[PDB]
């Protein structure tokens, strides 16, 4: 999975 | 509400050791308590509520991914007839997931956006909704996925505009908007390019302003700039 | 109990959907909703059941301590009177704690112990008995905590006590309920000769029986033999 | 902490 915040 | 009759002070504190000791359900009851008082929260107070239910939300994605991937693998030709009972534990974590992505939009909508002016605060809440309709989104399938779709795109388009206009491209709370809107559109609105382009220009435009910063907010910022990066590597 | 209309068979399939999903807390519902249908379990689910509630209440007892620690430092000389949270919130994490427990040992008492027959049954179940004893008396403070700490003896005591006589002592029951006892000697009973004895003589009396054993069974005996020595190597 | 299992 990509990286969030 | 049961955290009705507990101070607000009180409420921040014990969100505090919640988190140092991992009960972010704990955590996130907390804070909804401190967000119901009905005034404004700050920066800190902010974070605390974000990082709670990021938390709580986060696994249960992983656990409905988990069961998805098993729901999947049951639907295959040659796979043996187990029953219903795949669907309804999937059915059952994915009806609590909408429950908290339900608990903070509702926080969101009253009434912390309509009575966040400052650019640091109303972007902050637009991100988060935007985010918690992603979440939506992510196990959407009826008739009203198109319509969350848009809503999580609304709230994060409107985040963006705030942004570029009245932040600075270093700014965390922008490149972290940026971040997340990207994977939005990477993940869930099937638009890579677009995905890459808004990931590529942040992290430039970062990159062009990080001279004018000190040590500690240049750390902050590259950070964020660092999964810019990875996400374009993973991408391209 | 909400568990009563679903299939026995099927709240073990979703207890093991659980696991997999690393949702403990459901998986431990589940598990409860089995037992109470009200016949025996098999090893497997004995196996489930145990899992479950270890990994919810080791997630309590981390908590616990955490909480507990800053509570001790806010009691020594100089620390800024912070007000009543710190307590309430660590009383908080340890009633659910208790509550925990007192549900595990409601299941073996209703009544999982009196119809276990079989060794291997018996042993598990007084083991259990033994261990959520034992994290009760972790937290007791009062009156009635030398009960406490009895009545994890007198469990652990009788499970020994059949293993001694109708297991082998590379058993990985009898080698794990050894390692358990050993620690409440060291942890509990202020006991730590007790605790080193233990944990050296079932040492070597499983090491002596290994030569009886398949490649799977020295496998699983010697992974727990290990863990003796662990304890011996941290204690000497 | 000691080892349970
Ligand atoms: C006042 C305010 O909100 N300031 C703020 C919040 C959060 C961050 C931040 N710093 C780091 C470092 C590593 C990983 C993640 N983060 C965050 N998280 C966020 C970011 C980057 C962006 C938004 O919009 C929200 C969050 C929670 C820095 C400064
Ligand atoms: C039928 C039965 O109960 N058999 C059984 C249960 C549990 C184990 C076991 N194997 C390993 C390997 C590494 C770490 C822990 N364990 C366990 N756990 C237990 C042990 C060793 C002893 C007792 O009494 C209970 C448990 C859960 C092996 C065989
Ligand atoms: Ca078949
Ligand atoms: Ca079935
Ligand atoms: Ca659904
Ligand atoms: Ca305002
Ligand atoms: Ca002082
Ligand atoms: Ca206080
Ligand atoms: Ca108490
Ligand atoms: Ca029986
Ligand atoms: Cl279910
Ligand atoms: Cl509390
Ligand atoms: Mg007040
Ligand atoms: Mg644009
Ligand atoms: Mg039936
Ligand atoms: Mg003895």
């Amino acid at each position: 999975f990509p990286a969030t915040v | 509400g049961a955290m009705g009759s507990m101070e607000r002070a009180s409420l921040i504190q014990k969100a505090k050791l919640a988190e140092q000791a991992e009960r972010y359900e704990d955590m996130a009851a907390f804070m909804k308590g401190a967000v119901e008082k009905g005034e404004e929260l700050s920066c800190e107070e902010r974070n605390l509520l974000s990082v709670a239910y990021k938390n709580v939300v986060g696994g249960q994605r992983a656990a409905w991914r988990v069961l998805s991937s098993i729901e999947q693998k049951s639907n295959e030709e040659g796979s043996e007839e187990k029953g219903p009972e795949v669907r309804e534990y999937r059915e059952k974590v994915e009806t609590e997931l909408q429950g908290v992505c339900d608990t903070v939009l509702g926080l969101l909508d009253s009434h912390l956006i309509k009575e966040a002016g400052d650019a640091e605060s109303r972007v902050f809440y637009l991100k988060m909704k935007g985010d918690y309709y992603r979440y939506l989104a992510e196990v959407a399938t009826g008739d009203d996925k198109k319509r969350i779709i848009d809503s999580a795109r609304s709230a994060y388009q409107e985040a963006m505009d705030i942004s570029k206009k009245e932040m600075p491209p270093t700014n965390p709370i922008r490149l972290g908007l940026a971040l997340n809107f990207s994977v939005f559109h990477y993940e869930i609105a099937n638009s890579p390019e677009e995905a890459i382009s808004l990931a590529k220009t942040t992290f430039d435009e970062a990159m062009a302003d990080l001279h004018t910063l000190s040590e500690d907010s240049y750390k902050d910022s590259t950070l964020i700039m660092q999964l810019l990066r990875d996400n374009l590597t993973l991408w391209t």
